[PDB]
């Protein structure tokens, strides 16, 4: 792309020549008729209608502005293969039947839509026409037309789908964050965390403020649901892609102790038992085995080895897959050998991985892929 | 609106008020009827525009005894304001 | 393939041979607007005042005002003689501007932004420094006597919000970047402008504003503003005090800040330039 | 009770403070430290004052008296001339100055205990920010207040009255109205007739306004007066009571008026709104209650949502109880769209409730012209005529193209060519006696009753009508090509002179067979051709 | 019931049949007389697939009753119509329907 | 208010009154007619044009067997009769009317209608002061739309409308071609005209909206009727845009471009329901995507030469932007359909029907105003030629209207040359589109010359 701008920067290969001729074509009886007659116009009267004002000096702005009217106009236009033109037939005119609702029984029309927006060959294809129809911005803006049920989330699936197709395209996503962040009263969060996940620029771009808007929707937690998915989004910030970012990390970390907001054995009581509470203990404990001057934030992680424990209980407990899992990231990032075996109840879990002939298969994958971290009488 | 009882039950002295928009002489009145700080004297006319609603006082019409009423009309036009 | 290439030549394209600048054309527009009851150009400039006017709360972002505005904007012993001959056309086209009643298009429409820090603000002030620029007189004139006329009161509190937002140099986010000053300098630089020329009772209008009900000390403001500055160049400068070699983006980062103070201590030497 | 409190609350009427100073004399005096001086609510009237009962606490004027409720300011903390006849010395700015706040007898300073509602308490010590800078309202907003001061103690004498007479059958009244009245022209909109800087000026204080009286439930207070006015269509005396409806209108107009500029003040009719349509057909104000529903749905496209069916079929049979009113159809287009955006479920509603049965608003469809020629002849024995038709060509244009014949009395029947009765056409008046067209048969009073025939065809451009009727004997019935189409018409008017009608539409060619008969039986009995007998010409017109 | 009435003939002959595009034009009213509908109005034709129950029943069944080229008026019980549905917006609940049917041709 | 009003006679003259009520019935309640002051009550059917005192009262039907006899007895209506102190009329109904003269059953009289309309009426020549007062479930019950309702609730809309001898009417435009030949008194009439016209349901009489123009009162609650008409379908609303093609039909709409003779709110009332029922949700979904500027890489599209072998009507169209769809309007059983392409030439003809003969400076001025005469039109055809609609040499038609290389020359009302601004706007928006899309085709054909460059490389 880049090679072809370097072609590109030819006014600075003979044609170039036929490329010059292109722009002095490209420099230009209507224009002389307009401008002149909107000056008679403005001349003639004083004109009182503001709409008219309006509209006068928006064409006598754009007959003036010769060059910049294409500028502004380009990165709405694209080009589109010919074979696969039946689809965008196929595409806009279901856009247009979203542009209508966004300016509102029409919710079955509305999920019908996008849906068949979610089928269609040009979408894969071509995303910076997607991005160019600003169609996520509209989608987006439904959703917030809404806020204030169920086309909601599928609003969301089509803004989960449309991070996921590429990562430029994940940047226009990028971009509302504080605002999906400021719709997010209770998935919209997920749509945030699909917009950050992927690209560790976008995880380092964010501003503190929307992880503080996140934490205090943990202090709105005092009673919960909402927790392990808060907890998920801090979990796709901070973690990005196997590497935990200082910048991130340190932040979600200092606004964590603050609002936080005897817990190891309610956690034990919810092994004996509002699995909501243990995926929340989880959740968290996991959040915290994401993240790692820099090397005090370990210390106060060493604060909350008060695991192991959690790992055995749940070892006893069989549910236990993913909490254990997340006491065992956890314990590997945070926190030898001796200790080591002092952890092996994994050997009573490999005699159990035999029962797959359910729940405990998935275990027993969840556990082989973190097998690899006992690696490091 | 009492004031003499000035300890346990205070007056709403929030409209007792009465700016002098202007004040002027009997005959010099006459002209500007027909058609600055400067202290009032005795004898001359005197406008009394309410602090509140600001409407000028005025001998009125009306009766409550052939006295008129008192009021406050909106605008400074007419003798009586 | 064959559309993809399309593709990129259009976008490569529209940042390449689109600039060239066709852009001269903005003198002869507004030439076309002050040809003969108010002319044209006046129609406009009273357009967007009125429109600034109302009460939208939130403006929205008015691509037409932002076009104008910025084409306004635009459209501003030889040596010597040469020299005071450009500044008697600057003011020849600044009159062109203050006399059509663009002073007060500016002043509304920045008291109407508020707190807001759009693409608006920022081209009304640049319209401002291009109304005045040269420390213009009567330009000030207008202005101070539309501000002592109608007693707007919200012009000083739009300002005070937009340097308690503004920019500063930063700390972290300058790591996240290593691994918005334009506006802010124009915004000094208009309230620089303001006051050059040395117009007493203006700048004592920026100490106090006398009538209207909320009196709003600016000057306080702008040397707040130097003060969180300050404690980002100090808080910068101890973040390079131990590698010793300076970061090239490190650098131009900071010559940022650097301009934006050097733009700030001038507009509070404008505020005391007089005695 | 007392609160500190941030956010949206600086521009609430009931953020407020009259400082009024001991004295009689010199209220206006610059404010000395250390003058004594009663602290007093605008909005209530209350003064405040610290009491035994309750510790600091807002209270009436009758029981603060002097010590309890007086307050004197301070620089700092410390507790260290007499009252001078002049202004005294110029002192506490607005701006620059953290005037510290002190009780006079115990000396309490004005702190805080401790969602944002930060109650105030007196302390000796207290937190180090008791010092609360003076800022000054704006005149028309103390004025707007002490307005909602007396307006609140009348409305409220007002409606204890109301409650006076309430339920027991056997007091301010032309105050109340005049209030009413200075509110409404305190309300009153800016004028379309004036430049825009100064109209939006105008308009925004009236923001400002609508809403401080808003914020101190004026509105509610109001609504109120208005409930407790809906109880009599007429108790009171006949003379309090007989400027009832006067009292009534004004309400909903201020109401009104209240409503007119800003936006939440039509959405605190949220929950309002089914009280305005059961009101909105009480048929005695009736216009300002339209008014209201009209400018709360045009600014508050949250209230749009709310409205059910039963609302909308309130509006239209309110349509239905007033005659026609643009505006209340101007209403039904609010309901229809809010700022821009529309509301489907409204307008289907709209739409159902009102257009199908299609017997309220004026109806329309275009209509080709009815026209008919007599042949001159004037017909007081019996009488007898054909009507030969020779071209037809029925459904061109979009009408079938009508060929009623028969008869009709001078004395009444006037054609006029559009409009008239029922779409116009032949047979419309009772004078008529046609036949013809649509299933053959009759029509007399525009009414199609289908009398049978032996074969039921309509005219064609070969058949002949064979009209009859009598003198005397009322019997009237006519035939197709001689086939007896059954006794029809009985029992009519003999008065005036009947004439042949033949009426006819768009392109049409048909031949009178008078005298010349194609066909011509001795039933009836006499030719038409006969009756042209006195002296003008037989001439058709 | 559906109660169909012949207002001018047409050949006579040729009967609708099942699957047939039959071409007509018709215009509705109420039984107030009230007009809501008008082919003529369009200036256009109507076709319509016979049997496929695209429209009301009372419409597919009293229009076979028609000859090529006849005239026909159609007083269609409201069951056949809309019944207590009404068609929204325009006929009301039970309401029979008035039609001034011609049978242009079938195809 | 128990329901009843006073009257009097307080003048030297006392000719004659036809008390008939604006409150039409059709198919237990009492109308009763208490007189102080010879009198004669009765229910009367619409259609009533008889200024006389020579009553009574102005009509039997039968039906034959094909022999004769009976089955034939049906109605007479026209309708109801009557004949010191106080009288009491009443007159129930419902079906059968029944007459009760002082509270007495002395019914028997006329009373057999099918289902049609009946006004209550009094029919008086006065005896002075107190002539007159009105009144088993209420008649208010029934006659009002919330029935049923038993308690009486009286009506502002309960008017009591004198039937005034002389009322003004329309003199009507062009009309039939009358023509009679002797040769057997061969009556004849061809070319055939028709009224815009509209009846008044509440108090069933025809009129054209012709008239109507005098009557402003009415025409001001006709053209708000059509406010609501155009407001009802905004943005996509077809669901509705099906039943309102019912009520305001397609050839009326084409009729309401035709004449001028049509009063000017009210014009500017069909013109835009012809872009709202219609031609208006389709360039609604239209406008944006005009604007989204994309385009295929086909060898029409792969031309376009910008500056032609310029000008704005160029037919190179191009692009995508989805086609428009209409399901026609049928009620046997969402996007309205329209004759278009005869709609575009009646849009051009009105066009030129108005841009002349308001060239030649005329102050008729069709709608009552130039605005009228404009704006409604420029509208009408700037939306249509925003949905794509009109073939590039009728857009040459319109270039030569305005350039010309007639109307935008001409000095406008504010409003005309808002609504040509906008269309001038769709011109240049136009403008744009050629050059964007010439663009494109020129980053076609290089992009074929320099990925031929780039494989030699």
């Amino acid at each position: 792309q880049d090679l072809l701008a370097h072609c590109g920067i030819q006014l600075e290969t003979s044609l170039s020549s036929r490329l010059r001729s292109l722009l002095e074509t490209v420099r230009l009886s209507l224009q002389e008729l307009v401008s002149h007659m909107v000056v008679r116009w403005a001349q003639e009267d004083y004109v009182q209608s503001p709409e008219l004002v309006r509209a006068m000096f928006s064409l006598l702005h754009r007959q003036y502005d010769g060059l910049g009217e294409l500028l502004r106009a380009l990165p709405r236009a694209y080009t589109i293969s010919p074979s696969s033109v039946e689809d965008t037939m196929s595409l806009l005119e279901c856009l247009g039947q979203i542009r209508s609702l966004l300016i509102v029984q029409e919710e079955n029309l509305m999920i019908q839509s996008i849906g068949n927006i979610m089928n269609n060959k040009v979408f894969y294809q071509h995303p910076n026409l997607m991005r160019a129809l600003g169609m996520h911005e509209t989608v987006m803006e439904v959703m917030v037309n809404v806020l204030g049920p169920k086309m909601v989330t599928s609003c969301c699936r089509f803004l989960c789908y449309f991070c996921r197709i590429s990562r430029q395209n994940q940047r226009s996503m990028f971009d509302h964050l504080s605002y999906l962040l400021e719709n997010s009263g209770i998935t919209p969060l997920d749509v945030a965390a699909a917009s950050v996940i992927d690209n560790n620029e976008l995880a380092l771009a964010l501003q503190e403020q929307d992880l503080e808007k996140v934490v205090s929707y943990l202090a709105g937690c005092g009673l919960p649901c909402g927790g392990e998915r808060y907890l998920d989004f801090l979990r796709f910030a901070v973690f990005v892609n196997g590497e935990s970012v200082e910048e991130n990390a340190n932040v979600v970390v200092r606004l964590l102790i603050r609002k936080p907001e005897g817990l190891l054995a309610a956690i034990e009581e919810a092994i004996r038992i509002g699995h909501a509470i243990m995926s929340f203990y989880a959740a968290l404990i996991d959040l915290l085995g994401r993240c790692a001057e820099a090397l005090r934030i370990r210390a106060i992680l060493r604060s909350l080895l008060d695991d192991l424990v959690g790992i055995i209980s749940l070892p006893l407990q069989i549910f236990v897959p993913d909490h254990k899992a997340s006491m065992v990231l956890f314990l590997d990032r945070v926190y030898n050998q001796d200790f080591l075996l002092h952890v092996l109840v994994g050997f009573l879990p490999d005699m159990r991985a035999a029962a797959s002939l359910t729940e405990m298969a998935l275990a027993l994958n969840r556990y082989l892929c973190l097998a690899v971290l006992p690696l490091i009488p | 609106e009492p004031t003499s009882n000035a300890q346990n039950v205070p007056p709403d002295l929030a409209i007792c008020c009465f700016t002098l928009e202007q004040s002027l002489s009997v005959r010099a009145l006459q002209e500007m009827l027909a058609n600055g700080h400067r202290t009032l004297l005795y004898g001359h006319a005197i406008l009394l525009r309410h602090a509140h609603s600001r409407m000028y006082l005025s001998c009125l019409t009306t009766s409550r005894k052939l006295a008129f009423d008192v009021g406050l009309q909106e605008d400074a036009t007419g003798e009586a304001c | 393939p064959t559309h993809r290439a399309c593709n990129m030549f259009l976008e490569s394209y529209k940042a390449a041979w689109i600039l060239t600048e066709d852009h001269s054309f903005e003198d002869r527009m507004i030439d076309d607007l002050s040809k003969a009851k108010p002319d044209p150009l006046h129609q406009l400039v009273l357009h967007f005042s009125r429109t600034a006017l109302t009460e939208k709360s939130k403006l929205d972002e008015d691509y037409l005002y932002m076009a104008y505005a910025d084409i306004m904007a635009k459209s501003c012993e030889v040596s010597f003689e040469e020299k005071e001959m450009e500044k008697q056309r600057l003011l020849y086209q600044q009159s062109r501007l203050h006399t059509r009643g663009a002073a007060e298009m500016v002043l509304q429409m920045i008291s109407a932004c508020k707190g807001e820090t759009g693409a608006m603000v920022s081209s009304t002030l640049k319209l401002g420094i291009s109304i005045l620029n040269g420390g213009n007189a009567e330009v000030q004139q207008k202005m101070l006597d539309y501000l002592k006329d109608k007693k707007e009161v919200g012009f000083f509190q739009s300002i005070q919000a937009l340097m308690q937002t503004c920019s500063v140099l930063d700390l972290n986010a300058f790591e996240r970047q290593n691994k918005d000053d334009e506006f802010t300098q124009d915004l000094f630089r208009f309230l620089q402008l303001l006051c050059e020329g040395h117009n007493n009772d203006f700048q004592n209008y920026l100490r106090t504003q006398t009538g209207n009900t909320t009196t709003i000390n600016i000057i306080i403001c702008t040397v707040d503003y130097l003060l969180r500055l300050q404690e980002s160049i100090s808080d910068f400068y101890w973040y390079y005090s131990g590698k010793d070699v300076i970061e090239e983006q490190g650098k131009r980062n900071f010559s940022k800040a650097m301009s934006v103070a050097k733009q700030v201590f001038n507009s509070l030497t404008e505020y005391i330039q007089g005695p | 009770l007392v609160y500190y409190e941030g956010g949206a609350v600086c521009t609430h009427a009931r953020s407020l403070w009259r400082l009024e100073p001991l004295r009689i004399s010199w209220s206006g005096s610059h404010l000395r430290w250390g003058q004594p001086l009663r602290i007093r609510h605008v909005t209530t009237g209350r003064y405040l004052a610290l009491t035994e009962d309750q510790g600091l606490v807002v209270v009436d004027a009758c029981k603060a008296h002097t010590k309890a409720t007086s307050f004197c300011f301070r620089v700092s903390k410390e507790k260290l001339k007499r009252d001078v006849e002049g202004m005294g010395p110029p002192e506490i700015k607005y701006g620059e100055s953290l005037c510290f706040v002190q009780h006079v007898a115990s000396g309490l300073w004005l702190t805080y205990a401790a969602v944002l509602k930060k109650k105030a308490i007196l302390h000796q010590e207290g937190h180090m920010d008791d010092a609360l800078f003076l800022t000054r309202c704006q005149q028309e907003e103390s004025q707007a207040a002490r307005m909602i001061h007396s307006t609140a103690g009348l409305y409220n004498q007002f409606i204890k009255g109301l409650d006076s007479f309430s339920g027991k059958p056997r007091l301010p009244i032309e105050a109340v109205i005049l209030s009413l009245q200075d509110l409404i022209g305190y309300f009153e909109p800016p004028s379309e007739e004036l430049q825009h800087e100064e109209k939006q000026s105008k308009l925004r204080s009236l923001r400002n306004r609508q809403s401080l009286f808003q914020e101190e439930g004026m509105l509610s207070l109001v609504l109120n007066c208005i409930d407790r006015l809906n109880v009599y269509t007429t108790y009171a005396g006949e003379e309090a009571a007989e400027s009832w409806k006067e009292i009534v209108n004004l309400l909903y107009e201020l109401l009104a008026s209240l409503i007119r500029g800003n936006r939440a003040n039509c959405a605190l009719f949220s929950t309002n709104l089914d009280w305005v349509v059961s009101k909105l057909d009480r048929l005695e104000a009736s216009s300002g209650i339209l008014e209201v529903l009209y400018c709360v749905l045009i600014e508050s496209p949250e209230v749009l949502n709310i409205i059910q069916e039963n609302h909308i079929k309130s509006i239209i049979s309110l349509l239905d109880k007033h005659g026609r009113n643009h505006k209340v159809l101007d209403v039904l287009c609010s309901l229809c769209v809010c700022n821009g955006v529309a509301v489907r479920s409204n307008q289907d509603l709209i739409t159902e409730n009102l257009l199908p049965g299609r017997e309220l608003l004026l109806q329309t469809n275009l209509i080709n012209y009815v026209t008919s020629i007599r042949p001159n002849i004037f017909v007081g024995g019996k009488w007898y005529f054909e009507v030969m038709v020779d071209e037809v060509v029925p459904f061109l244009t979009a009408q079938a193209t009508h060929l009623r014949v028969g008869w009709a009395l001078t004395e009444g029947y006037s054609p006029y060519p559009g409009g008239g009765e029922g779409w116009g056409g032949n047979g419309v008046g009772d004078d008529l006696y046609s036949y013809g067209f649509d299933g053959l048969h009759l029509w007399t009073g525009h009414v199609a009753r289908p009398v049978t025939s032996p074969g039921q065809h309509l005219l064609a451009p070969e058949d002949v009508v064979s009209c009859c009727l009598d003198l005397s004997v009322p019997s009237i019935s006519f035939r197709i090509n001689g086939c007896p189409v059954q006794g029809v018409f009985e029992a009519f008017n003999l008065d005036g002179l009947f004439f042949p009608v033949v009426s006819f539409s768009a392109g049409v060619k048909v031949r009178f067979l008078l005298g010349e008969f194609k066909f011509l039986p001795p039933p009836g009995y006499a030719p038409c051709h006969e009756a042209v007998l006195p002296r003008e010409r037989l001439r058709l017109e | 019931g559906v109660q169909v009435e012949t207002i001018s003939p047409g050949d006579g002959r040729t009967f609708p049949k099942r699957g047939q595009t039959c071409v007509v034009h018709y215009t509705g009213m109420l039984e107030d007389g009230k007009k809501f509908d008008s082919s003529r109005d369009r200036n256009k034709p109507f076709k319509f697939m016979l049997g496929k129950q695209e429209v009301i029943r009372g419409w597919e069944e009293g229009v076979a009753q028609m000859s090529v080229g006849q005239r026909a008026k159609l007083t269609i019980s409201p069951d056949y119509a809309y019944g207590a549905t009404g068609h929204p917006g325009i006929i009301p609940p039970h309401a029979t329907l008035v039609f001034d049917v011609e049978l242009l041709k079938l195809e | 208010d128990l329901a009843h009003r006073t009257w009097g006679s307080q003048n030297s003259l006392v000719e004659m009154l036809f008390l008939r009520l604006s409150l039409p019935v059709q198919f237990t309640y009492y109308y009763s007619v208490r007189v102080f002051a010879c009198v004669w009550v009765g229910w009367v059917t619409p259609d009533y044009h008889q200024h006389d005192m020579n009553f009574d009262l102005s009509v039997t039907v039968t039906m034959g067997d094909e022999q004769g006899n009976v089955h034939s007895s049906l109605k007479c209506s026209n309708y109801m009769v009557w004949g010191s102190h106080t009288d009491l009329v009443i007159g129930c109904l419902v079906g059968l009317m029944t007459f009760t003269a002082n509270g007495k059953e002395s019914n028997t009289f006329f009373q057999v209608e099918p289902n049609t309309k009946l006004f209550p009426a009094v029919f008086v020549l006065p005896t002075h002061q107190n002539v007159i007062q009105f009144e088993a479930a209420m008649f208010l019950s029934e006659r009002k739309n919330p029935a049923p309702q038993c308690p009486p609730r009286l009506e502002v809309q309960m008017l009591m409308p004198v039937s005034w001898s002389r009322m003004p009417n329309h003199f009507l435009q062009v009309e039939t071609r009358r023509a009679g030949e002797r040769l057997g008194w061969a009556v004849q009439c061809q070319d055939p005209l028709t009224m815009m016209a509209l009846h008044i349901p509440e108090e069933n009489r025809c009129m054209d909206i012709l008239e109507l123009s005098e009557r402003l009162d009415l025409q001001r609650f006709h053209s708000h009727t059509l406010r609501l008409y155009r407001a009802v379908c905004a943005l996509g609303n077809n669901r509705v845009a099906h039943a309102l093609c019912s009520h305001v039909d397609q050839a009326q709409l084409l009729h309401a471009l035709e004449d001028a003779h049509l009063p000017g709110p009210l014009r500017a009332g069909y013109y835009d329901l012809l872009i709202s029922i219609h031609l208006e949700s389709a360039c609604r979904s239209r406008r944006s995507m005009l604007s989204e500027y994309i385009v295929p890489l086909t060898p029409e599209t792969r031309a376009i030469t910008l500056f032609p072998p310029g000008l704005p009507g160029v037919g190179v169209t191009t692009s995508l932007r989805p086609p428009h769809h209409f399901s026609p309007p049928c009620f046997v059983a969402l996007s309205p359909a329209i004759p278009l392409e005869a709609l575009r030439d009646k849009a051009l003809r009105m066009l030129g029907e108005a841009v002349r003969d308001g060239g030649q400076h005329a102050r008729d001025p069709v709608g009552g105003s130039v605005e009228f005469q404009f704006v409604p039109v420029l509208k009408l055809v700037s939306t249509l030629l925003v949905m794509g609609i009109f073939g590039d040499e009728d857009v040459k038609q319109i270039l030569k209207m305005i350039e010309p290389e007639g109307l935008l020359q001409m000095k406008l009302p504010e409003s005309v040359k808002l609504q040509m601004c906008n269309l001038l706007e769709y011109f240049c928006d136009q403008e744009l589109q050629h050059r964007v899309e010439s663009l494109a085709a020129f980053a076609e054909r290089y992009v074929d010359k320099l990925q031929a460059n780039q494989r030699s490389r």
